[PDB]
């Protein structure tokens, strides 16, 4: 188990239960001690968070013709944050807040993390990403990080095989139940979480 | 006994032989025990829908000679008695008045030792103000014998003081137009007894027995069994002086022929004098039966006393012979129960308890049934006759013959007899009887008047209010029982029309009531029945309202997560007139947008243009908050309407100040930009936009909060009226009016009391007015605090900060910038 210790962790609209910054620091230290490294944030709905953290990131029936298929994350919680919410209302009409998840991978997969200035959708992207990873898309045991769109923030795509080898734990960064749709307020990020959030340095040249 | 629908109906036709009464008694004075006895004696049973027992039908037959002693028109020896249930404490003010309002007679229970207690004294004042005739019963006599071991004369003197006390109240507060209503033991309007042991008697009962042993017409026999009448055992002559020629003392007739027989049985039986007991019993002709013969001690005494002087009979006797039928009482109670003209066609129909005149049925309350979450209307037919199927005009609280407001011309699905817990369908029901109706629950919240005359006013309405101004959060102490609370809450709300259970966005379970006490009772009923699980209840909290004071400083804008959609709007105030008009069904969400627009335009000075563009009301799609679509040429606009409306329901249910509901908030959508493809303009994209745009708009329209305020009416003797004002000046109360009852020294103060200042109010009012004050409060209006809810130290900001912290929100109130577009 990689959640550190202290009672069961659950995802609430009121906040993540039993997940303090101190716990997160412990869980993070123990993840590194077993050779895992933080690669980014993933924002999503509570049911999703639950699934990812106690069942694992699982691709599950994908469009095999989909060349950009994979698990999406982001080094900047602010960008991940925008997806931490229901994407469709419940029957009555409520859209509740989501949760921020911290994604780790076995350090042994770092050799497969590459970066690019190109924006992933752009015609060139595909060919230049395939150039870097050394094989036709989809991404497999590798990941690509690049602008979400011209001048946007950067997003990271762990290929599915690599994604299922992640270990995800909750973030101490809370979503707001009273401003769903708002932007992550930078002063809400615990200073101690920022401390343990540097990203690895990704290659720009193929191996 | 059991009866067929025919028997009851037939019995119900002879109104002159019906008795609509209640039992005025403190709970600790066997109110329950005595009432039971009548049920176990004269309780009516019919020859799968259950209801909450609101009344009991009681049958009683009397000798043709007795029916003559009745100083009021009668017909037949049969009598139908409607025992209308009452509250346990007095705080239930509103519903005390309710029971009384439908009763003509009242069996008042007083204690031998303690006499009349402050509480019973007050209710009686109220009963007298309704022109209810009283009949007394001094209960718990046994306590006097067994405990105090009091003498025959000391006990007699006590009954005398007690009866004297009652009449001080009766004469002081009974309406002059009723004549002397005081109780006199000699006249058979005062019984004595023990609910515990199950015995009781009236002077008229001992007068019927000693009736001939002296050669007397009981008239003068019972007249002697009380007061200063003496029977010299030696001379065998009746005298009016407590001494014989030599100056020796003479025992009073009461002590002699009534108290003595009883006192002997107590002394004989409780002292196990087995030689005497048998002899003593045969003398009073009391025959034990088998297993009874071996009893001793209290066990024995209890059986003998019950067979000797059956409690229920003493009461039934006073009820039948002295309590007014629906015919005698309505003649002098009608005017009092009709806020219409005295000579009015209906008021007259009430005085004459006329079953042929236009219907005039009173719904005193709505009672829970097993048939779904349906409620049956409980009440009394003061005129005309109600029939199953019959179509009636349901005139609610706000109704007035002039307008059509609060009117519901509907048909009575079924008419039923409120046989305690069960119901029994009946075709019709003529004036004078207490009956129940099926199929009005959705037109009458709690009280109301049913009529047939298009020019019929309502009958003395009983103010109430379904406005949840006090609420608490319920949590289970043991997480496992959670599902048991989720059902009890559903249950709870199912048993009371004015109780509310709902879930906040934080997912909390909320129970909100009309007032502190009303909520308090609901919480007991929940943890004890509906759920029965150890619950964690938060402290009581007042329900506020978030509103705006002006138009948004500037246009509010918000864009979806896509960043593909935008909503531009402005918030502005709704006039209390309109908010009220919305809250009162005048302005209605279900109306034809055009017809409603005409109303808002004409009577409320609204641009008919705007009014026809109302997209929705809120919260709960009917609240005093609106969204007006003022956009111009926005393509696909209608494809985001359901989402907008949805966002609005949530923005208005829990506003940006501190999660409280919005009130009187107008939202004008000035513009919208949408993505060409619907895939990018779905609920998840627009809902947060709108909700946030609104919050922004609202926060820019100069925010303020409204606190709920009561209208408390208080009854109190000119003497203790001081303590009222005393308490109101410490609760930010504002006196509206103070009046006095013509004859009596009974003042009636009316004031405004901030609901957040009414906690433990009654408790304080109790001490303040020696307990003589009879409180009664209903929700009256929303008051907009002046202070700035955003300024922490301000009076409102103080409310807000506490609330926010209580809700574990960020102490400070969000700036509009937080909900506006982050640009
Ligand atoms: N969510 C993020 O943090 C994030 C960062 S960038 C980004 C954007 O997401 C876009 C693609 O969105 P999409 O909806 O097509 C991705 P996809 O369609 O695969 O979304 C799947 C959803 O399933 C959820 N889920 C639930 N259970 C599991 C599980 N056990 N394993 C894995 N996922 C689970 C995921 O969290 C996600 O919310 C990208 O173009 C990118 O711009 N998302």
């Amino acid at each position: 188990e990689f959640l550190g210790d202290g009672g069961d962790v659950s995802f609430s609209t009121r906040g993540t239960q039993n997940w303090t910054v101190e716990r997160l620091l412990q869980a993070h230290r123990q993840l590194e001690e077993r050779g895992y490294v933080f690669v980014g944030y993933h924002g999503t709905f509570l049911e999703a968070a639950q699934s990812i953290v106690f069942g694992g990131v699982r691709a599950r029936s994908q469009d095999l013709d989909a060349i950009w298929r994979g698990f999406y994350i982001a080094g900047d919680p602010a960008l991940a944050y925008g997806y931490a919410q229901d994407q469709e209302p419940d029957a009555r009409g409520r859209i509740r807040n989501g949760a921020l998840l911290r994604v780790y991978v076995p350090r042994s997969s770092l050799p497969g993390f590459y970066r690019t200035s190109l924006t992933l959708a752009a015609p060139e992207a595909a060919g230049e990403v395939e150039r870097l990873i050394g094989h036709p898309l989809p991404l497999r045991l590798d990941a690509i990080t690049g602008p979400e769109e011209e001048g946007g923030r950067l997003e990271t795509i762990l290929g599915w095989p690599l994604a299922e080898r992640t270990v995800v734990i909750p973030s101490a960064i809370p979503t707001d139940p009273r401003n769903v749709g708002g932007d992550l307020d930078p002063s809400s990020i615990p200073d101690k979480e920022q401390a343990i959030s540097a990203l690895p340095d990704y290659a720009s040249q193929p191996g | 006994v059991a009866f067929t629908v025919d028997q009851m109906r037939s019995l119900m036709d002879k109104v002159t032989n019906v008795r609509n009464m209640s039992v005025i008694a403190h709970v600790d004075h066997g109110k329950s025990t005595l009432t039971d006895s009548l049920v176990q004696r004269a309780g009516i049973i019919s020859a799968g829908i259950t209801i909450k027992s609101t009344a009991i039908s009681l049958y009683s037959e009397m000798s043709d000679e007795d029916v003559k002693e009745i100083k009021q028109k009668t017909d037949g020896n049969s009598f139908l008695i409607n025992l209308i249930d009452s509250p346990g404490h007095v705080d239930f003010s509103s519903e005390v008045t309710a029971a009384l309002r439908v009763t003509d007679g009242a069996l008042v229970v007083v204690d031998t030792i303690e006499g009349v207690c402050v509480q019973t004294e007050t209710v009686l004042r109220q009963a007298l103000g309704e022109r209810i005739k009283p009949v007394v019963v001094i209960n718990k006599v046994d306590r006097a014998l067994l405990e105090l071991q009091v003498s025959k004369e000391d006990l007699y003197q006590t009954f005398a003081r007690t009866v004297e006390s009652v009449n001080v109240i009766v004469s002081t507060y009974a309406d002059e137009v009723l004549g002397d209503v005081q109780v006199y033991p000699a006249r058979g309007t005062v019984a004595f007894g023990s609910g515990l042991h199950g015995w009781a008697f009236t002077i008229r009962q001992f007068a019927t027995r000693y009736a001939k042993k002296f050669g007397v017409d009981k008239a003068k026999m019972m007249d002697r069994l009380w007061g200063d009448s003496f029977f010299n055992p030696k001379t065998k002559k009746w005298t009016n002086k407590d001494t014989d020629a030599e100056g020796k003392p003479l025992e009073r007739a009461f002590n002699m022929f009534i108290l003595d027989p009883i006192f002997r049985l107590f002394t004989a039986i409780m002292n196990f004098k087995k030689d005497e007991i048998p002899v003593l019993l045969e003398k009073l002709e009391i025959v034990l039966k088998g297993d009874e013969k071996d009893l001793e001690g209290k066990a024995l005494l209890k059986v003998v006393m019950r067979k000797f002087l059956p409690a229920a009979d003493a009461l039934l006797e006073m009820i039948v012979l002295h309590l007014p039928s629906p015919v005698t009482a309505q003649a002098y109670r009608a005017e009092q129960l009709y806020e219409g003209p005295a000579d009015d066609a209906n008021c007259i129909a009430i005085k004459n308890c006329d079953p042929k005149a236009d219907l005039m049925l009173y719904v005193s309350k709505m009672v829970p049934t097993s048939d779904k979450g349906r409620f049956y209307a409980f009440g009394r037919v003061f005129a005309g006759t109600v029939k199953s199927g019959q179509k009636v005009r349901i005139q609610g609280p706000n109704y007035v013959p002039g307008k059509k407001d609060d009117l519901f011309i509907k048909a009575i699905q079924r008419v039923v007899l409120m046989m305690g817990r069960f119901v029994e369908p009946i075709d019709d029901c003529p004036a004078g009887n207490i009956i129940g109706l099926v199929g009005i629950d959705q037109f009458l919240l709690k009280t109301g008047t049913l009529t047939t005359s298009e020019t019929a006013h309502n009958m003395k309405v009983m103010k109430f209010s379904v406005s949840p101004v006090v609420q608490v959060a319920v949590e289970v102490k043991n997480a496992n029982d959670l599902p048991k609370l989720v059902e009890g809450l559903k249950r709870l709300s199912k048993s009371d029309p004015c109780v509310l259970t709902y879930m906040s966005e934080s997912g909390e379970h909320i129970v909100a009531g009309t007032g502190e006490l009303h909520l308090e009772i609901c919480l007991q009923d929940l943890e004890h029945d509906h759920a029965g699980v150890p619950l964690k209840i938060s402290p009581p909290v007042v329900a506020y309202r978030e509103t705006v004071e002006s138009e948004s400083s500037q246009t509010a804008l918000s864009k979806s997560p896509n960043k593909h959609n935008r909503i531009y709007l402005k918030a502005e105030p709704i006039d209390e007139e309109v908010s009220l008009a919305i809250e009162n069904g005048i302005i209605n969400p279900r109306d034809d947008f055009k017809a409603r627009a005409r109303i808002m335009a004409d009577d409320y000075g609204w641009d008919v243009t705007d009014a026809r563009k109302i997209w929705c009301f809120g919260p709960d799609g009917n609240g005093p908050n609106l969204v007006i679509d003022q956009t111009k040429a926005v393509q696909y606009l209608h494809e985001i309407k359901d989402s907008v409306v949805a966002a609005f329901q949530w923005a208005t249910k829990e506003g940006p100040i501190f999660g409280e509901e919005m009130r009187s908030v107008r939202v004008n959508i000035l513009d919208v930009t949408l993505h060409a493809d619907a895939i990018h303009r779905g609920g998840g994209q627009i809902i947060p936009t709108m909700r946030r745009a609104t919050y922004a708009g609202f926060l820019l329209a100069d925010p303020k909060i409204q606190e709920p305020v009561f209208l408390v009416e208080i009854q109190c003797p000119e003497q203790a009226v001081g303590g009222i004002y005393s308490v109101l000046n410490k609760k930010r109360g504002q006196v509206v009016s103070e009046e006095q009852r013509p004859g009596t020294p009974l003042f009636t103060v009316k004031a405004y009391l901030p609901v957040n200042e009414s906690f433990g109010f009654t408790g304080e009012l109790r001490q303040a007015t020696g307990g003589q004050a009879f409180p009664q409060m209903v929700f009256d209006h929303w008051s907009t605090l002046g202070s700035d809810p955003l300024d922490p130290t301000s009076k409102a900001g103080e409310i807000v900060l506490a609330a926010r912290k209580r809700h574990g929100m960020k102490e400070e109130v969000p700036g509009w910038q937080e909900y506006y577009d982050k640009l």
